[PDB]
């Protein structure tokens, strides 16, 4: 067949990206409930804003909520390190 | 919703909003750089 | 080759950019007046 | 053959120093064809392999957003060739495809230098002209 | 800017007042939950 | 959130909805979340009292904690498996008030007095509805009098707020998290709801509620849950560098057995090797820990049989490290399991007076028994399966040892092949991983009832299908892996390990 | 370098850190090549095997020249007759887009 | 619409001040409130659930009865009415619990219900008719034994008529339904 043009691989991409973080957000949304109150905060301030941006394709918010999506998700890991 | 909005029922309410806080007491037994001990303590802000 | 470096420094949003270069009488390249050269690439954020 | 079929090309680059020694240590500039991306496996045996590697921030990037490569070698022999390869595909389907570049120099210098580039149609990737004398034009067109 | 609202205390002690904002387009959102003493009407008296 | 005590004596209330609102496939779905629950609290050693309450209009009462059948954790899994969702649909009603008042019945003590540890008794309530009640009272009502009966947060002096843990699960398609909301208990950083999309990845659901104060030294328990590391899915696996001048570095695997104590390979390590070269770094810090002496086991000798024509001799190829500082048990530190120990008794749920022989006999029988061992990929660990072959073809897995380099033309195959050797490897009756070089020291790890217990030590393989520093690209069947049996070296560790405190038999 | 002198007995050496920032003042993410040399007078003399490959991360580096590999490098087995002499150091650095390049120079 | 506020105080004192309300109906803006004594209650509501008799289609409403929200399902009879400051009190005998209750059945004894006095022009309840009610757990007010069930916009009142009030044609098909709701109510509970 004929390959994929330009800019959509490349949305697709961003996609998977949001996609695989988003199946680990239910854990991540719980794994907060025996950890301080600011994470609890955070993550679901920043759950919707992933959630909204993959069924709405924006290129902006996909961006954005990737990336603040992946900075909780280290504070977590650090959190759940340094809970023990 | 379908909206482009945060739904409210996870908008989390800023809650603890004391005047003074942390009252703690630790103790420099960190090596001393040039007699100088140096402490990290990584703590949580409030709202 | 010429080397054209883009920059973003953005902290959070990686941008979509089309970048072209320009019909020369001077230089040949693939860019002419009626077909121009023209890429579509993508910038991550703090990073060039 | 093994079902994994593709639009697929490889890669290969040589070289030879010239002078009395072997010359020391020399940094390899590549440019990818335009809508290529470099299969990833095929350079991570280059990196880990002896008098060769590849920078991690560099490598673990890969994929579509990779269009120049760094690679650094230790050596180069001045008797024989060194060489190395990789695959490339093309995922952009774009027709008058950009030729690809490699460069060689030393980190003591770089003004002596050498460049060569390549197409899958053009024996060294300068594509067409027309030249009658000293006076060229640009050619890269249909005849008519 | 300020938005005013109007409410009515219905029993004593230090009850819970909870307000919440977002934003259209942008998914930045603010919740202040504060707690306010409800006084029942009447005054000190220090008397010997 | 939830204490698990040795000396435990804890109600744990289990109340189920079967209305029309619930469906049988989130009933079942209900279902093997209680029986996952049931069996990784019976992992500890804790015998809890059960109640199983399952409600429509009205309650039908299963279990009561005052039976003595209440603390058998198999009992009820087999009483709770039996209940459909069509066994009391005719009554489909949401009456939550009186199942409250049921479990009220449960705790309330005849006359006017409590019986002796009222207040040593710790209570679990777990409720899965929809919340969506619709007959009889308000339920929070009967909540104030269970809280009122067990005199939690009515004093200032003696709150006793940790002796009631309340959780409500969202099932069924429609959920009403409002009613659930106000239900579920209410705690500072302690998770008491779940909605429809938390009954997957059952792990990190019970990883919030579970406080393993009481029991942080237990033995072969593993996190599974998906946010977990390579340590919380081995606590006991230690990573041993050895870098020498000369020798080079080289690298194997260990196992926790002790605060001080980590068992591995003697092979990866010689006499003229340093305690200074040897780094392990087991809950995956950078911050190696030192050594204090390494105990080899007084019959090893690679050159036994030097001079008769063996190269290198592996019998007996187990040592023990002792650590400069002793580890602190955590959530990615615990140690592996030994046999014939107190702590396995406990871990196989057996009874006291089970004997050396019983466990050898359920840990080995002569048969393919499913085992597995660890490996690293690209600097991160993780696990590959294999088979014991214990069984008839044990013959046929020592018989492939002949096509081990520098050992082809050696003639007695019991001199090479002791029986400390245990094999694996080969492709029956399923494809076996092989060793790499690197994977050498580690434990072969067996599971049994929701805990892992070691029964070897990785020691040599015949075939290095790792030789390119990388386990590409198929190799021949008959390449096999050998293991130093435990049992064999059973009185050399109990001899070293009794001053350690684990309980041997 | 960490101290502006090198002491001939300090067992670990001369420690030269390296900071590559852009010219707008943002962090340069990149891989720096370095060799050290040795100045006698006028004369520079160059040593081979002090090349080390670092790569340069959040703006910076470091490279450390062995007390063992500069008496590996000179031919006289005395540290006695290093006094009185003075190093150099000299980097190449190239941005991992491979664009463009920087050589600098602390001597004396 | 919310109503409006002016506040007057000046630069040197704060705390001595004086505010006052508006509102397009209301005369101080205060909008509508329900008190008795010390006690009160919430009141910018609507007066019930009233229906505009079209729907009679109690098969469907009944059914409707059954949804989680109801706390409550009682058959009464008024026997006294009084007035009072903001409010008046409606006595009446509970003939039987329905559905749930929350509080203990009794039956046979006087109950008081209460509604807010402008709500007398919304809906005149008459003495000695019976009259089946439904509400929710915000309704009980007060404290124990003196809970007062409180009439609001989720509470709903409709007549029971009596005997010979159901063999007219219109309230043939009412008493019915009615009827039946009381059998299917206490046997069948809700299949939610
Ligand atoms: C409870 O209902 C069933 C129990 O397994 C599941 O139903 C999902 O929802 C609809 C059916 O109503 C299907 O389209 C999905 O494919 C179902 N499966 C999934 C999401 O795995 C589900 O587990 C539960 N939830 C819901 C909303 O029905
Ligand atoms: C069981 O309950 C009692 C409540 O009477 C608890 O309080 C203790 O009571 C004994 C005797 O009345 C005192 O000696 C203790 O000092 C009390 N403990 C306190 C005040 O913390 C207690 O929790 C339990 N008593 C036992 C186990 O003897
Ligand atoms: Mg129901």
């Amino acid at each position: 067949t004929s390959l994929p043009t330009s800019n959509e691989y490349q949305n697709e991409k961003l996609a998977n990206e949001l996609k695989s973080l988003l199946d680990e957000l239910n854990v991540n949304e719980l794994a907060t409930g025996s950890l301080n109150t600011y994470y609890k905060r955070t993550i679901k301030i920043s759950g919707q804003k992933a959630m909204y941006a993959l069924k709405s394709k924006d290129f902006k918010k996909m961006s954005e909520a990737k990336y603040q999506l992946q900075k909780i998700y280290n504070e977590i890991d650090e959190a759940l390190k340094s809970k023990y | 919703l379908d909206e482009d909005i945060i739904a409210e029922e996870n908008i989390v309410s800023r809650s603890e909003f004391p005047e003074s806080w942390l009252w703690n007491v630790e103790d420099l037994k960190e090596p001393p750089k040039n007699g100088i001990s140096t402490k990290l303590m990584n703590i949580f802000l409030k709202d | 080759e010429i080397r054209a470096v883009l920059y973003n420094y953005r902290q959070n949003q990686e941008l979509k950019v089309r970048v072209e270069l320009l019909h020369n009488p001077a230089f040949c390249s693939l860019a002419t007046t009626k077909r121009r050269h023209q890429q579509t690439v993508t910038i991550p954020p703090k990073s060039s | 053959r093994p079902q994994d079929a593709k639009n697929t090309m490889i890669l290969e680059i040589c070289t030879r120093y010239r002078g009395d020694q072997d010359a020391t240590m020399s940094i390899l500039d590549i440019s990818m064809m335009t809508g290529f991306a470099p299969d990833t496996d095929d350079l991570k045996q280059l990196a880990n392999g002896v008098d060769r590697y590849i920078s991690k921030y560099e490598l673990d990037k890969a994929f579509s957003d990779r269009n120049t490569l760094i690679i650094y070698l230790d050596k180069v022999s001045h008797s024989e060739d060194d060489c190395l390869a990789f695959k490339v595909h093309q995922y952009f389907n774009v027709e008058l495809i950009q030729p690809g570049a490699v460069k060689v120099y030393a980190y003591y210098n770089l003004e002596e230098s050498c460049t060569r580039f390549y197409h899958p149609e053009k024996e060294d990737g300068k594509l067409n002209k027309l030249c009658r004398d000293e006076l060229c034009r640009c050619a890269e067109e249909n005849c008519f | 800017l300020s938005v005013p609202y109007v409410i009515v205390p219905l029993k004593t002690g230090l009850q819970e007042v909870e307000v919440k904002a977002a934003v259209y387009h942008h998914f930045i959102s603010d919740g202040v939950r504060k707690s306010l003493k409800v006084v029942p009407e009447g005054i000190r008296m220090n008397k010997t | 959130k939830i204490v698990l005590d040795p000396s435990g004596s804890m109600n744990i209330y289990l109340v189920l909805d079967g209305s029309g609102s619930i469906g049988a496939s989130n009933f079942t779905g209900a279902k093997k979340c209680l029986v996952n629950l049931i069996e990784k609290v019976a992992s500890y050693g804790v015998k809890p009292r059960y109640g199983l309450v399952t409600y429509a209009t009205y309650p039908k009462i299963w279990v009561k904690v005052s039976e003595a059948d209440s603390s058998n954790a198999d009992w009820v899994t087999k009483q709770l498996n039996e209940i459909n969702y069509e066994d009391h649909k005719l009554k489909s009603g949401t009456n939550t008030k009186k199942a409250l008042q049921a479990v009220y019945s449960m705790m309330s003590w005849p006359d006017d007095v409590p019986p002796e540890g009222w207040n040593r008794t710790r209570h679990v309530i777990i409720l899965m509805t929809d919340g969506l009640h619709n007959m009889g009272g308000d339920p929070i009502t009967v909540i104030d009098e269970i809280r009122d009966l067990l005199y939690i947060g009515k004093d200032r002096k003696n709150p006793r707020e940790d002796y009631l843990d309340v959780y409500v699960f969202g099932v069924g398609p429609l959920v009403n998290q409002v009613n659930i909301n106000a239900l579920a208990s209410k705690k500072d950083n302690e998770q008491h709801v779940f909605k429809v999309k938390d009954m997957e990845n059952l792990e990190d659901v019970f990883y919030q509620m579970i406080d393993e104060s009481q029991s942080l030294s237990l033995c072969g328990m593993v996190w599974e849950h998906r946010k977990g590391t390579d340590y919380h899915k081995q606590p006991w696996q230690a990573k041993i560098s050895v870098i020498r001048p000369s020798k080079g570095h080289e690298s194997c695997m260990g196992a926790v057995v002790s605060e001080y104590f980590v068992l591995t390979a003697a092979h990866c390590f010689t006499v003229d090797d340093k305690e200074h070269s040897i780094k392990v770094s087991v809950g995956g810090e950078k911050r190696d820990l030192e050594i204090e002496v390494v105990l080899f086991h007084p019959n090893y000798n690679i050159n036994g049989k030097k001079e008769a024509g063996i190269p290198e001799f592996y019998d007996y190829d187990v040592a023990l490290i002792k650590l400069k500082n002793k580890l602190k048990y955590g959530q990615t530190i615990r140690p592996i399991c030994l046999p014939c120990t107190e702590g396995t008794t406990r871990a196989l749920r057996l009874p006291p007076t089970t004997t050396c022989q019983q466990q050898k006999e359920e840990l080995l029988p002569a048969q393919d028994i499913k085992a597995l061992f660890v490996s690293e990929e690209e600097k991160k660990l993780t696990r590959k399966e294999v088979y014991i072959k214990n069984g008839d073809k044990k013959g046929s897995c020592e018989r492939d040892a002949q096509y081990a380099p520098g050992y082809d033309k050696v003639k007695d195959i019991s001199e090479v092949v002791t029986p400390r050797f245990l094999c694996t490897g080969g492709v029956s009756p399923y494809a076996d991983p092989n060793t790499c070089r690197g994977d050498a020291g580690g434990p072969l790890i067996v599971h049994k009832r929701s805990r892992f217990i070691q029964v070897g030590v990785i020691s040599w393989g015949v075939v290095d299908v790792c030789k390119n520093q990388k386990r590409q690209k198929q190799v021949p069947a008959h390449a096999r892996d050998f293991h130093i049996n435990l049992f064999q070296v059973l009185p050399w560790l109990k001899e070293k390990l009794q001053d350690e405190d684990l309980g041997f038999l | 370098p960490t101290e502006k002198f090198y002491y001939i007995y300090n067992e670990k050496g001369l420690e030269v850190t390296i900071t590559a920032r852009f010219l707008y003042g943002k962090k340069v993410e990149g891989t720096a090549f370095v060799i050290f040399g040795i100045q006698d007078g006028e004369q520079r003399i160059s040593l081979p095997e002090s090349l080390k490959r670092i790569p340069i991360e959040d703006g910076s580096g470091e490279v450390v020249l062995s007390r063992k590999v500069l008496l590996d490098g000179v031919q006289n087995p005395r540290a006695e007759d290093l006094v009185g002499k003075s190093l150099y150091v000299s980097a190449t650095v190239i941005l991992h887009s491979g664009s463009d390049m920087v050589q600098a120079e602390r001597s004396g | 619409i919310q109503p409006g506020a002016v506040k007057v105080y000046a630069y040197y004192n704060l705390e001595e001040s004086c505010t006052r309300f508006y509102h397009p109906e209301k005369e101080d803006g205060k909008l509508n409130k329900l008190c008795r004594d010390e006690l009160c209650r919430c009141a910018e509501e609507n007066c019930f659930i009233q229906k505009s008799d079209d729907k009679v289609t109690l098969e469907e409403r009944l059914d409707k009865a059954c949804e989680p929200g109801v706390d409550y399902v009682y058959k009464t009879r008024l026997v006294k009415v009084q007035l009072s400051n903001d409010f008046d009190e409606y006595i009446m005998a509970i003939e039987q619990t329905i559905k749930s209750g929350s509080d203990e059945v009794q039956v046979g004894q006087q109950r008081t219900f209460i509604s807010p006095i402008k709500c007398r022009e919304a809906l005149k309840l008459e003495e000695k008719k019976h009259y089946l009610m439904w509400g929710l757990s915000s309704d009980f007010w007060g404290e124990k034994p003196n809970l007062s069930y409180i009439i609001g916009k989720d509470t709903w009142v409709e007549h029971w008529p009596e005997e010979d009030e159901c063999q007219d044609e219109e309230n043939q098909k009412q008493c019915q339904d009615l009827g039946a709701f009381t059998e299917s109510m206490v046997v069948f509970g809700c299949p939610n």
